[PDB]
């Protein structure tokens, strides 16, 4: 090869030292954005944020701010993710371009569904190729990634993946499986729509649907050590966790941990699928959420897993019992938990 | 009197007035001004870096009391508020083009603070 | 100890309420008062006028000839630099330009 | 065609979150003390509507006006964290900006960008209560341009998508 | 400054009041951290029906 | 009453007893700065780099 | 110093058995009385001190730690004589000073106890002395003074979950550690701290 | 014209890399001061020596400094070296 | 570390710490650290009791 | 912004006087540009209208009054850009303005005659505070910058400047690759006679 | 006893009994006392390396006692079992076995229990707190562990473990 996928950094730094990584990531204004930067930044990384995220207020572009300190941290406003030259500016000076960038559940138009993933996966990897100093590309694709997955996001992510393949031969595709943390769309998801209806939780099928959880602390440990890996360019390699659950085995560990009794109230999949269809759709409503209800999004054994980037993900059962800790049942307890 | 924004003149002809003496580096009382210094090759004394962190300057007015040739100053502009801790962090660049912008108000203050004594 | 002075709070006026404060008081009126008379027997008052010819780049000791070109040179087209003057200023101790405010203080009016 | 509605619906918004900017009464130090200054005759807030109010679920901003120590930074984070969006911070004082006069000590945090997401600083040490409502009107005219800087493109009709 | 002579203020704070975000501490109960609010509301627009504006007005 | 003269001016003369007292110390502070004598250049230099040096010693004043 | 002016010898006269060493200057105000203390007969001084007549009227106005092991005279070294709290200084590791007033005899006195042990122990006027609780915090945090039967022992200046003494010239200014905010904790951690250098 | 890092050209600027164009400076030195004070002329003083103080006032410029026009070679340009003016003999 | 900081600065460059002690009182800290110095250096300032600069303005800021 | 001057300040000379002078566009505009107080609409007097005490670069207008009510409000700028209630701030002031607006003295500028001021060769128009726009300030070695690594390599070279390795086909004497030296001094002692 | 850990520094069960209507009673040992501590005395002084020894062992005594309802009331439970905390600390104190000074040995008592007590009453936060809690030489118990260092030095020395690492940044 012609193109040097060598990356010397210095990981045993801290905040205020050097690592010699300057990462473009693109697409973090979402959920694993602040952490992939987080573990980009915490070792003394320089990290651009290019965006165009509207109510630039949100405290998503602001906790992004935070990941690295003064001086190296820098947030690009007003991305068009059309432009060439714009691409070019981002990462003019960085050797570590991370995309994230992804069809939103909230999306259910195919056409802004394949622009996202194919077109700004396609381009930032047709600008990694241009600029020489670049080392490593990595993509954030899905687990469930296919052409023929009902859901338009996994459709175009499987396209997506091929363009970056084609543009940048020596990519690294991830794909995890279920990533669930605090400000994420599942845990959080399911605390909130428990708490909205208060009764039930709604279900659009029998979740047989198999899921494999794998932690975003985690997921930037396998970022990290995908980065201190050679052999990791060009690549894809899945981040499932310990165990495979269905989406039943999931809502009940939940219930356990949070001591919640599991209610889920059934809604045909047809009418489900209409209705969000026929209808507009957001964080908390979406056909996508009831196409990939209906998969499974697991690790498939077809290419490099977790264990190749040699990260032990941890049990799903203690990260979510980390994360629900305030929102326990409090049923009948002791004296001394009255005092907390 | 007023001490707003560090500030660096220059002499009437345009050369600049700083000599590189690091006078106002060792009077900082916050350590705010760092220099470091490479001759001219014409030979002259002169800063190649001259940087003051504007989030450690407790804008004292040391360094302009400490300055023999009146070179770094504080002019009265106080609306330097900034939206970046990046955009905080002064430079020699900086330094000079606000020193020039703020010549005339920063001359008329100096000549009636020489005049007293004179 | 055995004839102790006190501060009563009596009226609507501190000052009122202790002889030395209304004396204080009165003090600064009658300082007021004769500052305003003495200013106003002159009807006028020196200030001190900005110049540029108080920045150029060579004083008085330079000849007239080396100032004027240097003044040139460095393309200023506010500062006096006419060989005469600088002839007749020639290595003198003057002081600074000066204005007068003069009274009375009022706002200049547009009245049509 | 949704764009027809919340762009006139959105400059009221706007127009009303900067028309009743509240900050969190908290302050540490002389820069505290000057926030007061800022808030009395002289200079007064409540001409653009800057009144403070004692807690952060009813505060808009979050004015950080003093030192920022180590035994303070976790404050500042559950103080910017238990404030209701949307929210915006000010850095006032070389203290709350880069440490200032205590940047070289052993417990001092060094800014309170390090804790917490910064949206405006002013620089001054302490800044002129001018200096402060110089900030605060800066932070208001950006906010109220925040809701609509242009992100969304416009298509061959001239109506947002 | 809010309107033209500071006119439109309490317009404005009225409108910042609705946009203002609102979370329930998990902490407490939140039917009647919600409940409260709606209660004291309906009972405060009872008032001016106990208000007479003249004889028998 | 004077008609050219700060006196006329103003009644207070914040500099009557230092020029009455120390009328020495006041014409050397006036007349020479560090622009001016190698010995108040030398002494400015020495204030702003190292600054005044102090004998050893305890001390404790109270205000 | 044209004032009427009297050593506190009655201290010494009482106790019998202390070697009097006083000290006035003009550095110091005229009512102001050095004497040296021995760290044993510190508490019974101040027993006499807060309940004798002439000396009851008393007021600890300050108290604090010198860390004397690095100390070292700069300058006018050949000047140092026999008879100076200077000379006491370099022979010794620690010494506590203590600043009070008395208000009958209008005077201030200053008694200085040297530290050699390396535990740096000492009994607690905390509980003759109100004024003591929070000054002898601040003594023992910022020193490692072990005051021996006091009120409180907890610090009252420094940081939660942090044991140092950073009033030690082997103390950086810098200090070790670093308060940031972690992403991974959602929460402020503690690290490290890179710092700048002039 | 000289070729820089010769043995006449750095015996000539003080054993110094010599740049015409100063555009250089103005990079390294963060400032286009040397090619202001290029475009100032040489001032010629009858006077062996010269008093330079960088304005017309004392504190108005730099400490008073004392510049020998009387060199080895007549008519040597000197230069403050607290400004940058530079001063020479009337004629020689 | 107020204290730390003085100790690893020159006496002036320490000065400006006792602003800080009480922000609301800053002229009266400044008095105090400079009797001190005074009293280290065995000297008074005349200027400024002559001025009577220092009272007057240490009674403005007990005002 | 209706009702810039209320009917109580139009029954007043001062009013009809400007609306003659100055037409009804500049008359109505002024409480608009400098809304300091309903009766200080054009200056406190209602004989007249306070004269215009001098014009700035962009258009703003400076003007002194000392019949206001309170002595720190006598002088004030009527900005040229008023679109909005909260739109202007005091960084459109330039620096010759500052000072005799802010009260540090007397003087003001003029556009030509005696100046108070110097306007020397090297002087830049004052422009606003430029944060969170593209011309901010950018240091030289930040993420923003995008001629960073320029400066970055200029700060390693004063210190561990490397050494640039040959980069690609090269003359080999046995073991060793010759590429000539690239010091630009040379060794006179090696060119001579 | 009118201190902190007193016997009547006890949270009642009920609002009208301190335990039952036939005894009285209180936990004060494995969780927060009533009222606050206004005051800490200090130990009193062990002439005895023994007596130091004693105070070590009850402060430790003391410190298990007290662990599950810190975990409980910090939300670090899953970081580590209550045994675990147990033996991290044990560690921590195994690292200042060599301490000889009976003085010295009851200023780090009283600073330990000081801290306990910080930890107790949620004045420190939990992020700061568990460096004595946290392992050494194992990863947290609530997230994902790299063993990349493990795998690819394998059985080599922690000399070599440290010369690939390096001790400064490889930029400057
Ligand atoms: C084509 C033309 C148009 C056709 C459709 C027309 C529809 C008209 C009505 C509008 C309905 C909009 C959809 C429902 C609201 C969804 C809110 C949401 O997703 O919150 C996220 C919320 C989580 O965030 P949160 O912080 O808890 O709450 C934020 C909310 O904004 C907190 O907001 P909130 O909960 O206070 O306000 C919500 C409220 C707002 O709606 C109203 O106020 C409308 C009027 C209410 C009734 C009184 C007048 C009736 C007049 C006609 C008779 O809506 C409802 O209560 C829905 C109706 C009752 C649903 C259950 C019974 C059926 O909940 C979830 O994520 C759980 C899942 C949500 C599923 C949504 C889709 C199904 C909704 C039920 C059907
Ligand atoms: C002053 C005080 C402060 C201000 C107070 C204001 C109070 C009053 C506020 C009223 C707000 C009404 C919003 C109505 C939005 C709506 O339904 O738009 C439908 C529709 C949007 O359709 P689209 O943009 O083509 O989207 C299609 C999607 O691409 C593809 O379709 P899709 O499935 O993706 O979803 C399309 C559609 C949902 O559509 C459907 O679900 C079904 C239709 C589409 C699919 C059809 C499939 C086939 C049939 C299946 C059955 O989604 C939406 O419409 C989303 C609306 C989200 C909320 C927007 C407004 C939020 C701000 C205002 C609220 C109040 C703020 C108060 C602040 C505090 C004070 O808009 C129109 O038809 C506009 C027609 C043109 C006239 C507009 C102006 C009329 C009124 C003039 C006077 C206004 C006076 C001031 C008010
Ligand atoms: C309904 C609200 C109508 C007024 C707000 C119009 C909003 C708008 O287009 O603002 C753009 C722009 C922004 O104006 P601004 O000076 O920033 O503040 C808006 C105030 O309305 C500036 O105040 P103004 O001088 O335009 O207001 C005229 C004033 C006296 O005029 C009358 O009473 C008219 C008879 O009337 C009031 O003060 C009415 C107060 C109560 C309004 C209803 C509250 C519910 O306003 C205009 O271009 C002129 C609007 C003239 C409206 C009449
Ligand atoms: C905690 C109670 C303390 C003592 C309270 C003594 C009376 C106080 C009266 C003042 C107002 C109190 C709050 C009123 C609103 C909540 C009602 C309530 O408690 O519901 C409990 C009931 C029962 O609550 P629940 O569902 O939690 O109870 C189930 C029973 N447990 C949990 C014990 C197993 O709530 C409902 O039924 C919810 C739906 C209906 C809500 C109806 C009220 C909504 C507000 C409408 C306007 C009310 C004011 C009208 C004014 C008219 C003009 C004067
Ligand atoms: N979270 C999970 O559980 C999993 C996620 N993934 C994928 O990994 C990636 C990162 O995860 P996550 O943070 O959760 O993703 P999100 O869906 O939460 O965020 C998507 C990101 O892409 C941007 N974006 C979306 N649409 C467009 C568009 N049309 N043009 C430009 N930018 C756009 C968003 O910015 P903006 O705010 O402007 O819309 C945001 O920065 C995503 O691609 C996601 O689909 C894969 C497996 C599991
Ligand atoms: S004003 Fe004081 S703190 Fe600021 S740069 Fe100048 S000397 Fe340093
Ligand atoms: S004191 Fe003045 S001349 Fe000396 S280095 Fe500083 S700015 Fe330059
Ligand atoms: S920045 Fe200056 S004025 Fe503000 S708190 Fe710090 S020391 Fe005080
Ligand atoms: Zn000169």
């Amino acid at each position: 090869q012609q193109r040097s996928t060598q990356l010397k950094f210095y990981d045993g730094g801290n905040r205020q030292s050097i690592s010699g990584i300057r990462a473009t990531i693109f697409g973090a204004t979402g959920f694993m954005g602040p952490y992939i930067g987080a573990a980009l930044g915490y070792i003394g990384s320089d990290v651009i944020f290019p965006h165009n995220h509207v109510y630039a207020y949100d405290d998503y572009v602001k906790e992004l701010k935070l990941c690295a300190g003064s001086g190296q941290s820098y947030i690009m406003r007003h991305f068009n993710y059309d432009d060439d030259n714009m691409y070019d500016m981002a990462i003019k000076n960085s050797n570590v371009v991370i995309n994230l960038v992804g069809s939103r559940l909230q999306n259910k138009n195919f056409q802004k569904a394949a622009y996202a993933n194919i077109h700004v996966a396609k381009k930032i990897a047709e600008a990694c190729a241009r600029n020489p100093n670049v080392r490593r590309l990595i993509h954030f694709s899905a687990a469930g990634a296919d052409t023929k997955s009902p859901s338009p996001d996994l459709h175009t992510k499987f396209h997506g993946e091929e363009a970056v393949l084609n543009a940048f031969p020596n990519a690294t595709i991830f794909r995890p499986c279920t990533v669930y943390g605090m400000q994420d769309y599942f845990i959080r998801h399911w605390i909130k729509e428990r708490d909205w209806w208060y009764h039930f939780n709604i279900v659009t099928d029998d979740c047989t649907a198999k899921r494999q959880p794998i932690l975003i602390n985690d997921v930037a440990q396998c970022v990290l050590n995908a980065l201190k890996l050679q052999e990791s360019a060009g690549q894809i390699y899945e981040l499932g966790g310990p165990h495979v659950y269905s989406r039943l085995e999931v809502f009940e560990m939940l219930a356990n941990l949070s001591g919640r009794p599991p209610k889920l109230a059934h809604i045909p999949h047809d009418i489900a699928l209409k209705i969000t269809q026929n209808f507009y759709n957001w964080e908390f409503f979406n056909m996508e959420k009831v196409i990939k209800d209906k998969l499974d999004l697991i690790v498939t054994g077809k290419h490099k897993t977790i264990s190749d980037l040699y990260v032990q993900p941890v049990s799903f059962p203690q990260g979510a019992e980390q994360f629900i800790d305030d929102v326990r049942y409090r049923g009948v307890e002791t004296h001394d938990n009255l005092e907390k | 009197l007023f001490r707003g924004e560090h500030a660096l003149r220059r002499y009437p002809t345009g050369e600049e007035r700083c000599i590189a003496c690091k006078l106002c580096q060792s009077a900082c009382p916050a350590r705010a001004i760092t220099i470091e210094t490479e001759p001219r090759p014409d030979g002259s004394r002169r800063t190649v870096r001259y940087d003051i962190d504007m989030t450690k300057c407790i804008y004292c007015g040391f360094c302009q009391e400490a300055c023999p040739v009146d070179a770094i100053v504080e002019g009265p502009n106080y609306e330097q508020t900034a939206y970046l801790h990046e955009d905080l962090f002064y430079d020699k660049y900086k330094l000079l083009e606000n020193g020039d912008k703020w010549e005339p108000q920063i001359a008329r203050n100096i000549e009636y603070l020489i005049n007293q004594p004179l | 100890k055995y004839n102790p002075e006190l501060y009563i709070y009596k009226t609507y006026d501190m000052a009122a309420d202790d002889p030395v404060w209304r004396q204080v008081k009165l003090d600064l009126e009658w300082t007021f008062e004769n500052i305003a008379e003495r200013r106003e027997s002159l009807g006028y008052m020196p200030t001190f006028k900005g110049d540029p010819n108080f920045w150029q780049a060579l004083d008085n000791s330079f000849s007239p000839e080396n100032i004027a070109q240097v003044q040139s040179s460095i393309g200023d087209k506010v500062t006096n630099i006419d060989t005469k003057a600088l002839a007749l200023n020639h290595q003198t101790e003057e002081y600074h330009k000066t204005s007068k405010l003069v009274y009375p203080i009022r706002t200049n009016l547009v009245v049509e | 065609r949704v764009d027809y509605i919340v762009t006139p619906i959105n400059a009221v918004v706007s127009w009303a979150r900067q028309g009743s900017f509240w900050p969190l009464t908290f302050g540490l130090a002389c820069c505290a003390v000057e926030m007061m200054h800022a808030t009395v005759s002289r200079y007064d807030f409540d001409r653009f509507g800057v009144i403070f109010r004692a807690t952060p679920r009813q505060a808009d901003l979050i004015l950080v006006a003093g030192t920022l120590t180590n035994k303070m930074a976790p404050g500042l984070r559950r103080l910017y964290e238990q404030t209701l969006d949307p929210k915006w911070v000010l850095s006032m004082g070389s203290c709350a900006n880069g440490g200032g006069y205590y940047h070289y000590s052993y417990s001092v945090v060094r800014g309170c960008n390090r804790i917490i997401p910064v949206d405006i600083y002013v620089p001054g040490c302490p800044p002129t209560a001018e200096a402060l409502m110089f900030g605060v009107l800066q932070l208001q005219k950006s906010l109220y341009r925040q809701i609509n800087e242009g992100e969304k493109k416009y298509n061959k009709k001239d109506l947002t998508y | 400054y809010v309107g033209y002579r500071g006119r439109l203020q309490y317009i404005a704070d009225a409108l910042k009041l609705f946009i203002k975000g609102i979370v329930v501490p998990e902490g407490s109960n939140k039917f009647w951290f919600v409940a409260i609010p709606s209660a004291a509301g309906a009972i405060c627009y009872t008032f001016w029906i106990n208000s007479m504006w003249g004889p028998s007005v | 009453l004077n008609k050219e003269n700060f006196n006329r001016q103003t009644t207070v003369l914040p500099h009557l007893v230092l020029s009455y007292l120390n009328k020495n110390d006041y014409n050397l502070k006036n007349t020479k700065n560090d622009y001016n004598s190698m010995e108040e250049l030398i002494t400015h230099f020495k204030y702003w780099s190292k600054g005044l040096k102090v004998e050893s010693g305890y001390t404790y004043q109270s205000v | 110093m044209q004032n009427k002016y009297m050593q506190p010898i009655q201290l010494f006269i009482v106790f019998e058995k202390l070697n009097s060493k006083m000290w006035i200057s003009k550095k110091l105000n005229s009512n102001h009385s050095i004497a040296l203390i021995p760290s044993n007969w510190f508490y019974s001084i101040n027993l006499f001190l807060k309940r004798e007549l002439l000396f009851s009227n008393i007021t600890l106005i300050e108290n604090s730690a010198i860390d004397t092991i690095s100390y070292n005279l700069e300058t006018n070294q050949n000047d140092l004589d026999k008879t100076n709290i200077e000379n006491y200084f370099f022979k010794n590791k620690m010494l506590v000073f203590y600043n009070y007033y008395n208000y009958f005899l209008k005077s201030k006195l200053t008694l200085f106890i040297i530290l050699n042990n390396l535990n740096k122990s000492i009994d607690s006027i905390d509980r003759i002395f109100a004024n003591a609780n929070w000054l002898e915090r601040e003594t023992s945090e910022m020193y490692g003074i072990n005051y021996k039967w006091k009120i409180d022992t907890r610090k009252l200046l420094l940081d939660y979950s942090k044991i140092e003494n950073p009033m030690l010239k082997e103390f950086q200014s810098e200090g070790t550690q670093d308060a940031f905010y972690n992403i991974f904790e959602n929460q402020v951690v503690v690290l490290k701290n890179e710092t700048v250098e002039l | 014209n000289l070729n820089p890092y010769s043995y006449e050209a750095l015996k000539e600027n003080h054993w110094l890399v010599s740049d015409s164009s100063k555009k250089n400076s103005e990079w390294t030195h963060k400032s286009n001061a040397e090619q202001l004070i290029a475009k100032v002329p040489i001032i010629y003083v009858d006077s062996n020596i010269v008093r330079c103080i960088g304005g017309t006032e004392i504190n108005a410029g730099h400490p008073q400094v004392y510049i020998q026009l009387d060199t080895r070679k007549h008519g040597t340009p000197q230069t403050c070296k607290y400004c940058g003016l530079r001063y020479a003999k009337k004629m020689d | 570390g107020s204290e730390k900081l003085i100790e690893d600065r020159p006496y002036l460059q320490g000065m400006p710490y006792f602003d800080r002690f009480d922000y609301v009182s800053m002229m009266v800290q400044e008095h105090a650290y400079c009797l001190g110095i005074e009293s280290l250096l065995g000297t008074t300032n005349y200027s400024a009791t002559f001025t009577q600069i220092r009272t007057m303005y240490d009674e403005l800021t007990r005002i | 912004g209706l009702w810039s001057w209320t009917i109580n300040q139009m029954l007043t000379p001062k009013f009809w006087v400007h609306l003659r002078r100055e037409g009804f566009i500049k008359t109505w505009t002024r409480g608009h540009k400098a809304s300091r107080h309903a009766h200080y609409v054009g200056g406190n007097r209602t004989d007249g209208y306070t004269k215009q005490v001098g014009e700035d670069e962009f258009g703003n207008r400076y003007y002194e009054d000392f019949d206001v009510d309170h002595k720190n409000q006598r002088r004030w700028v009527e900005f040229s850009d008023y679109f909005m209630q909260m739109w202007s701030n005091g960084d459109k002031v330039p620096v010759g303005w500052h000072g005799w607006l802010s009260h540090q003295y007397d003087d003001f500028p003029t556009r030509t005659g005696n100046s108070a001021f110097v306007k020397h060769h090297y002087l830049k128009q004052h422009t606003a505070n430029l944060s969170n726009t593209p011309l901010n300030h950018v240091p030289q070695g930040a993420p923003q910058n995008l001629n960073r690594m320029r400066f970055i390599t200029a700060q390693r070279d004063r210190s561990r400047a490397p050494w640039q390795s040959p980069k690609g086909e090269g003359v080999f004497q046995g073991k060793k690759l010759i590429v000539a030296s690239n010091s630009p001094f040379i060794d006179d002692m090696s060119i001579r006679d | 006893m009118n201190h902190y850990w007193g016997s009547s520094n006890t949270i009642p069960a009920s609002s009208t009994q301190n335990n039952n209507y036939f005894s009285g009673g209180g936990n004060n040992v494995t969780i927060r006392g009533n009222e606050i501590m206004e005051r800490l005395p200090s130990q009193t002084p062990s002439q005895n390396m023994v007596q130091a020894s004693m105070k070590t062992l009850r402060f430790y005594r003391k410190f298990c006692r007290l662990i599950p309802f810190i975990l409980r009331i910090h939300n670090i439970g899953t970081k580590f079992t209550a045994q675990q905390a147990m033996i991290n600390f044990g560690n921590y104190i195994r690292e200042r076995n060599h301490y000889r000074d009976p003085g010295l040995i009851d200023h780090r008592i009283q600073l330990g229990y000081e801290l306990l007590y910080e930890a107790e009453m949620h004045f420190s936060q939990h992020t700061i707190l568990m460096q004595y809690l946290s392992p050494y030489n194992t990863p947290l118990s609530d997230r994902g562990y790299s063993y990349l260092e493990k795998v690819k030095y394998g059985n080599k020395s922690k000399f070599l473990q440290g010369f690939y690492k390096g001790n400064k940044p490889t930029e400057f």
